[PDB]
């Protein structure tokens, strides 16, 4: 296991459905970064 | 009064259009790069 920062998406039920990790890809830090999983078009700014 | 002669005057009108886009991240500038720091900045919120 690794010291990591997720973010996990519940659903309606209450049950972890999806999630995504903070540093897998820039596009899934991307994700950590806006606070969901709905990236438009667009250059974003997500860490140094 | 009427004129009887005139004179083309160019005169110069300066103007603003955009200032410098600049840009400031917490975690390097809150923080020196300490992981202390961000842990407590990371229990303060959504500021950044």
């Amino acid at each position: 296991l690794q010291p990591r920062t997720f973010l996990l998406k519940y659903n309606e039920n209450g049950t972890i459905t999806d999630a995504v990790d903070c540093a897998l890809d820039p596009l899934s830090e991307t994700k950590c970064t806006l606070k969901s999983f709905t990236v438009e078009k667009g250059i974003y700014q997500t860490s140094n | 009064a009427i004129p009887t002669n005139f004179t083309i005057s160019v005169t110069t009108e300066i103007l603003p259009v955009s200032m410098t886009k600049t840009s400031v991240d917490c975690t390097m500038y809150i923080c020196g790069d300490s992981t202390e720091c961000s842990n407590l900045l990371l229990q303060y919120g959504s500021f950044c």
